[PDB]
RNA sequence: UUAUGUAUUUACUGACCU
RNA sequence: CGCUUCUCGGCCUUUUGGCUAAGAUCAAGUGUAGUAUCUGUUCAUCAGUUUAAUAUCUGA
């Protein structure tokens, strides 16, 4: 009813992406597009790894992005066009870490029209111009310059009206401070949509244009147009001026071509086809990159075709005229939207679906060896140049970035037995799909393994001086055992060491420069090169509580309380202070932490108590044994811990079943307790290092690392087991990381990455996977994979074979047969080199029984050469008994476009024996492709396209028992709740159905009145209908409260059905979401619908409980769409009401960059609200706290 | 009571205010009441007096916003075509009104229309699944 | 304006130069023409700003005092993002009320 | 009894207007 | 049974009272763009024009 959007793992698939010095240093920044969100990278070269830097949502769709350095400048300004009338060009302002919104210009109606600009944006690369076109009839151009204090204007836009007049691509020529000038494929077509005869729109071929800006006339002309003898779809800038021959080159089906204006000779360069790769019958062959690069002495363009073929073109001129191009097979990636290949040797691939790459390039300009070809050689006979594909010679792979676009299918299941579920996530287009498994925790990783008997309470990591790495010792105790290990290479149980003291040791630091102190029963060592103990720890009888260590301080108690401090001597040995206060006995924790600075005291104490109580006491010697501010805790802490981790010590308390974090600040404590949970074990808060600060891991039932992240409190658990405690810990056998065993075990870990929420791990499949299913006795996935323009692997082979055939028939008598065979034998792995494309209406399809756990293909069935599978369900019927099946919907010779199936299968399988394997059982043909199976009731209904049939299993083929025809255009979901049918148009809505008992009938009683193209649908009440569309919305449609089911049976309403539907909400995503689930995605949350979008993103719907809080969080977005506006200008109200208006939905995603303002803007807000900016922050997390995570 | 009254002026005030009311109630939820008063709105479509004419173009094209152009294409079809020239000349130019308002939301909103003899008129893209 | 129906608009593209109202029709918005909710400035095309016309109001082309507006009701339906709104021809009124 | 063309008042509209 | 008179009710001028010097005086709106409504007013068979269909022209 009143609703809230929440992102979870924002998008990941990358659209756009440009490169260059955006921070204003030397080195240079990759700032991409997903889409809906706009991203600074930071390729960190030593290490190679891709750090993010910032993120925001432009709540637009970024249509294009261009980045542009001004004349004599440093920083480069990002250039964003998009769906608003707008132009907006963004300056990275690093030091407040936000984009800086430079100027902002409206030209014309918002959303992605055709007539205003914003698709195709070039810039001048002098930096003066730029220019922002339409794919019709309408093309800007701004001047661009600086005034007086180092400032960036723009003057009033010039028009460059064309009407009639398409536009393919525009780019950028480069002029060496000349009048600008903008290239652009362009095409009429007024003689192409007048004259019927069909073939004058068969010979209108494009026309390169080029604009010249007349900066001193203040105006766009028309220079230079010129025909085209084929298609270009897109051009590349040749760098000019003093730097090279100023052009532009064009790329085309084929072909590749330069053809700068006024003297020079148009230069084609047929484009290499691979040796004899199988996949043309007639196909062409494109570019899809550009990538150009300026090394200073040179330049050359990374291009690269559709399969991945990187190549590398040079440009060789021997006058200032261009004298002929050339290129060669540089190496071969996975397909990329966009390059940057960098400064510093790097190579940033952006695959549009699945991981993005970033590579080392090794071997530049690769002049040595490869069979390289040119543009003017005389070779005839079409393309004639080919080369043979090979693995990496010039790239080594460096970072795989993560993503999981395109998100096709999903689900929420709790397969591994877990507490908390899982997300199963189908991925990838291709043979570099992947079945991906996503959980909460962290990617906790175990380097090296030891067996620890007994059963060990703790351990302490401990180094030499300060100064090192080693970490010397490791100690591990239980009650008796000090086993103060070696560190490195062939780590086993100790004798006396360096550092050495007594067997039944309780604690260990480094105090000195050198001087440990490691407590036992009769505690204090002092130990750095000589052993100098002095143990005394006895004020009559007691030897053994509570330890609290520091780093230059102690503070330990015995049988009592606030006692003891035990220093040592700035220069020499340990003393302590006799000032007690002795403290009826009330202990179970004490913690600490020590600053860097500090020739004083310079800590805090923090003490728990065993009544309901902790106490925080400065121990300065002026207010020494003093408490400073009291506490308050329902049930007992069992643990503290006090830590600092920005760039205010938030003091981590713990109790047995909760934990805390509080705000302490050094002279005055308001405290400020921010909450969350953790069976319900007493957990115990240990401080760890990563990434270059401190945080804690607070263990309980499973563990948890709390960790700022850029000033957010990640609060995220880990994907191990419990672990019962834990220590830090440094080798070079692994930097950082984790020692953390109680349990009769030893294990080191990493914590790798780090910044993200969840954990991929993949299990590859063949072709793109459309959905699955889960078979819920022995859970096992049964996954349906379908391909256009794709062989089965029969054909595959039949193919190599016929191609041996032909290679060893083909004038064989002079005479390698040795071709043929090892190119029979040599086969390219397809998710490296790009599987090969079957022309046509050929259809490749697999079904595939898969384990969960370990990702293994239980069982593989092939289908035939154009059957494709489309929808699959297992069920149990009715007639027969317990014996499962398997449904598959299969069609025949589908061609996509223009529609014209053969009609289809159904084939049943019986999954036989726990599901491990898959016996065929029988083949029932259907005359249209059953794009939808649904168990009911025992029985199984299929939605064949407009028309909805139940069955029932015979012996010889599916038997139908009911059909409806009244069910309009085309049928691509059914779902029920028991009694009721919801069918899914492909175009207009959901149908209601009612399916009798008494009768066989099937019934429409319910349609909706709004066209949707529905995607995907989920069930939430018995009434109500949660569905997604293709466009980008979520609808929720809920039967009216009559509604009565009981219709028995000629004129509609509104030519539909009589009980019209209404709809509770709309809401746009600018995804196409795929998957809608009711679920609960921790325990102890509650219930939430789950979204996962095809760009890779997944949110959730989350209701509102009470009108405070629906109130509330609408005056928040309220204020939050005037003070906070889009970065595109796209406004935020009609960009969520795009198609459909919104409609009782918050985006939560304005309401979450509450806490990205500077504070001004959060205090203006926050007392417009009457409420106080960490108050609305805790109010504001907390329902992501309390649904999500 | 306003819109079904026979005087016109009192059809051009309440459709000034269904046009106000249309603007100031958009995003929240009140989606209803504006379709309830849009079935009075549209039977004015055909006066003549200018004021009144201007005050009816005026509420449907703030009514777009509010409702969505959704509702708004489907009350202007199946009488875009209509065989007076009376009737077709009005509703042409409230769709475009809404066409130059909102181009891009109909791409979702409008009808399947099946192919002829010569020429391809189905939106083939939109209609294929995964 | 909505009131004369023969005052037409401008409608070039609109520049960076920003529009200004007169002190006779200071607060109305151009194009709903009313009071109320003033979001967005007025930009003017440069033919409609060329030197003896620079700070010249928008509507009556008297000498301007503030600056221009629309409504939020022109925001919201996007008539602020069609061409100049300034209107160029004096027609049937301020002309015969100037010969009487 | 719908209805025209006109001579022709009377009412009414647009925050119309020095 | 009829006729005249008397009394009660069903009821069709009732305005504040009369007199002065009818006691005495008074009572301004424009211009512009558009509509609605009264009053006045009038309303032989093809062919193509035109119109959603209907109703001018020409034809015998
Ligand atoms: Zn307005
Ligand atoms: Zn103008
Ligand atoms: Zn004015």
């Amino acid at each position: 009813m009143f609703l809230y959007n929440l992102t979870l793992q924002r998008a990941t698939g990358i659209s756009f992406a440009i490169h260059g010095n955006f921070s204003g240093t030397k080195q240079q920044e990759i700032v991409v597009s997903r889409g809906k969100i706009l991203e600074l990278l930071r390729p960190d070269p030593n290490t190679g790894k891709v750090h993010t830097l910032l993120t925001v949502e432009v709540f637009g769709v970024i249509r294009s992005l261009m980045a542009f350095r001004l004349t004599g400048g440093t920083k480069d300004y990002i250039v964003v066009g998009s769906d608003s009338g707008r132009i907006v060009i963004l300056e990275y302002q690093p030091s407040k870490n936000m984009f800086e919104k430079i100027h902002q210009e409206t030209f014309g109606k918002s959303g992605c029209r055709r007539i205003v600009p914003g698709q195709f944006l070039a810039v001048d690369p002098k930096g003066r111009a730029v220019m922002i076109s339409a794919i019709e009839k309408q093309k800007l151009v701004y001047i661009l310059n600086r005034d007086a204090a180092a400032r960036l204007t723009i003057s009033s836009p010039l028009e460059a009206h064309k009407a009639n007049t398409l536009v393919y691509h525009v780019v950028g020529v480069d002029v060496g401070f000349e009048n600008p000038m903008f290239a652009c494929l362009e095409m009429d077509y007024e003689e192409a949509d007048n004259d019927p005869t069909g073939e004058a729109a068969a010979n209108t071929q494009q026309t390169l244009t080029f604009y010249e800006l007349d900066l001193g006339l203040n105006h766009v002309v028309r220079k230079y147009s010129e025909p085209l003898e084929e298609h270009g779809n897109f051009l590349i800038t040749v760098p000019g001026g003093s730097d090279g021959p100023s052009g532009v080159l064009i790329c085309s089906e084929n072909y590749i071509t330069y053809k700068n204006f006024g003297d020079q000779p148009d230069i084609r360069c047929p484009i290499p086809r691979r040796r004899n790769d199988l996949d043309d019958p007639e196909r062409g062959m494109i570019f899809v990159c550009s990538a150009t690069h300026k090394t200073k002495s040179m330049f050359f363009f990374l291009a690269q075709t559709e399969q991945g073929d990187i190549f590398k073109i040079t440009l060789e001129t021997d006058e200032d005229m261009v004298t002929e191009i050339r290129l060669k097979y540089f190496d071969t990636v996975p397909v990329a939207a966009a390059m940057c290949v960098l400064k510093t040797g790097f190579l940033f691939v952006a695959s549009e679906f699945g991981n993005h790459y970033l590579y080392q390039i090794a071997h530049l300009g690769d002049d040595d060896e490869e069979p390289e070809f040119s543009s003017a050689m005389p070779l005839e006979e079409g393309d004639t140049f080919f080369f043979q594909p090979r693995p990496l010679k010039n790239l080594v792979l460096v970072d795989e970035l993560d993503s999981l676009s395109p998100i096709l299918f999903c689900q929420i299941a709790d397969l591994a037995n877990e507490d908390t579920p899982q997300l199963y996530v189908a991925c990838g287009r291709g043979p570099r799909s992947s079945l991906r498994v996503l959980r909460h925790g962290l990617e906790v990783s175990e380097m090296a393994v030891s067996e620890l008997p007994g059963n060990p309470n703790a351990v302490w990591t401990v180094r030499r001086h300060i100064e090192d790495e080693f970490d010397a010792y490791i100690i591990v105790s239980f009650v008796n055992a000090t086993l103060v290990l070696s560190i490195g290479e062939t780590v086993e149980e100790v004798t006396d060491s360096g550092f050495l003291g007594t067997t039944p040791t309780l604690s260990c630091s480094l105090l000195g420069d050198d001087a440990l102190v490691q407590v036992y029963p009769d505690g204090i060592r002092h130990i750095r090169a000589d052993k100098r103990v002095n143990e005394w720890k006895t004020p009559g009888k007691k030897t053994i509580v509570k330890c609290a260590v520091n780093q230059r301080q102690v503070v330990i108690a015995l049988t009592g309380g606030e006692l003891v401090y035990f220093e040592m001597d700035p220069s020499g040995q340990l003393n302590e202070y006799t000032e007690r206060k002795e403290m009826s006995a009330d202990v179970v924790c004490m913690s600490l932490a020590n600053v860097p600075p500090g020739e004083q005291r310079s800590r805090f104490l923090a003490v728990g108590l065993v009544d309901n109580t902790v106490r925080i006491i400065s121990l300065d010697p002026s207010d020494c044994l003093q408490p400073l501010s009291m506490q308050a805790l329902p049930a007992q802490p069992e643990s503290l811990c006090i830590v600092e981790m920005g760039g205010f010590l938030y003091l981590n308390i713990g109790l047995q079943n909760g934990v805390l974090l509080r705000t302490v600040l050094d002279p005055v404590t308001g405290d400020l307790s921010d909450t969350r949970t953790r069976g319900s074990r007493p957990v115990k808060l240990f401080r760890v290092r990563m990434q270059g600060q401190e945080a804690v891991l607070a263990m309980s039932s499973r563990s948890w690392l709390s960790y700022s992240y850029q000033s957010r409190f990640h609060l995220t658990p880990l994907s191990y087991e419990t672990l019962e405690f834990a220590s830090g810990f440094a080798s070079e056998q692994c930097p950082e990381g984790i020692v953390a065993i109680s349990t009769n075990t030893l294990r080191i870990l990493a914590l790798e990455k780090l910044g993200a929420v969840f954990n991929q791990v993949a299990f590859p499949l063949q072709y793109t996977p459309r959905k699955f299913v889960i078979h819920p006795e022995s859970n096992n996935l049964i996954i349906i994979e379908t391909d256009h323009n794709a062989y089965t692997e029969a054909t595959k082979a039949q193919r190599k074979q016929q191609m041996a055939e032909e290679m060893v028939e083909a004038a064989g008598e002079d005479l390698a047969a040795e071709m043929a065979a090892a190119f029979l034998n040599e086969n390219l792995p397809e998710s490296i080199f790009g599987a090969p494309k079957a022309g046509n209406g050929q259809w490749a399809s697999v079904i595939r029984v898969m384990n969960p756990i370990q990702g293994n293909t239980l069982d593989l069935v092939q289908l035939e050469q154009n059957e494709a599978a489309f929808s699959v369900a297992v069920c149990r019927f009715s007639n027969t008994g317990e014996d499962w099946y398997v449904l598959v919907g299969v069609a025949k010779d589908l061609i996509l476009n223009p529609r014209s199936v053969a009609g289809g299968f159904v084939y049943t399988y019986k999954l036989v024996n726990n599901g491990e394997k898959l016996e065929f059982l029988h083949k029932t043909p259907v005359e249209e492709v059953p794009a939808a199976i649904a168990p009911f009731q025992g029985r199984v209904l299929i939605g064949v396209g407009k028309l909805l049939r139940v069955y029932d299993l015979g012996k010889k083929k599916l038997l139908r028992k009911c059909e409806n025809k009244h069910i309009a255009n085309y049928i691509s979901g059914i779902q029920t709740i028991g009694h009721r049918v919801i069918v899914s148009d492909v175009q207009e809505s959901f149908i209601w159905v009612r399916y009798k008992r008494n009768e066989n009938q099937l019934i429409i009683f319910a349609d909706d009145t709004y066209p949707r193209w529905v995607t995907t649908a989920s069930l939430l009440d018995y009434d109500t209908v949660a569905g997604a569309d293709k466009f980008g919305n979520i609808c929720v449609v809920r039967l009216p409260p009559n509604t009565n089911d009981e219709v028995d049976e000629d004129r509609g309403l509104l030519n539909g059905a009589s009980q019209k539907a209404e709809v509770i909400m709309n809401y746009h995503v600018g995804e196409t979401v795929l998957s809608l689930q009711k679920t609960t995605l921790i325990p102890g949350g509650s219930e939430s619908l789950v979204y996962t979008t095809l760009s890779g993103g997944i949110g959730i719907l989350v209701p509102f409980t009470s009108h405070e809080d629906h109130d509330f969080f609408q005056h928040v977005e309220m204020h939050l769409r005037s003070e906070h506006p889009p970065l595109c200008g796209r406004d935020h109200l009609s960009f969520r009401s795009y198609y459909f208006p919104v409609k009782n939905v918050i985006d939560g995603d304005l309401c979450e960059q509450f806490n990205s303002m500077e504070p001004n803007k959060q205090k203006n807000v926050s007392e417009e609200l009457d409420r106080t900016p960490p108050e609305v922050s805790k109010k504001l997390e907390d329902i992501r706290t309390r649904y999500a995570f | 009571d306003a819109l079904m009254d026979r005087d016109l002026v009192h059809r051009q005030t309440a459709s000034a205010v269904v046009q106000h009311m249309s603007l100031g109630v958009y995003g929240f939820g009140c989606e209803d009441s504006l379709n309830h008063l849009l079935n009075y709105v549209w039977p004015n479509v055909f006066e003549t007096s200018p004021h009144v004419i201007q005050a009816v173009m005026g509420a449907l094209e703030g009514l777009r916003v509010a409702i969505g152009p959704c509702r708004m294409l489907q009350y202007c079809l199946q009488g875009l075509f209509h065989p007076a020239r009376k009737v077709r000349d009005v509703y042409w130019k409230i769709y475009n009104s809404i066409y130059i308002g909102s181009q891009d939301a109909l791409i979702a909103h409008y009808p399947r229309i099946y192919n002829d003899d010569k020429n391809t008129y189905i939106r083939y893209e939109l209609d294929y699944i995964l | 304006a909505k009131h004369h129906p023969d005052l037409i608009f401008c409608r070039k593209q609109a520049g960076v130069a920003i529009g200004r109202l007169c002190e006779k029709c200071d607060g109305k918005c151009v194009i709903c023409d009313s009071y109320v909710r003033p979001c967005t400035l007025v930009r003017i095309c440069d033919e409609c700003n060329y030197g003896s016309y620079q700070g010249r109001c928008v509507i009556c082309g008297g000498p301007g005092v503030s600056d221009a507006y629309y409504c939020k009701e022109c925001t919201i339906q996007e008539k602020d993002r069609d061409g100049c709104p300034k209107i160029v021809n004096l027609g049937s009124s301020k002309t015969d009320l100037f010969y009487e």
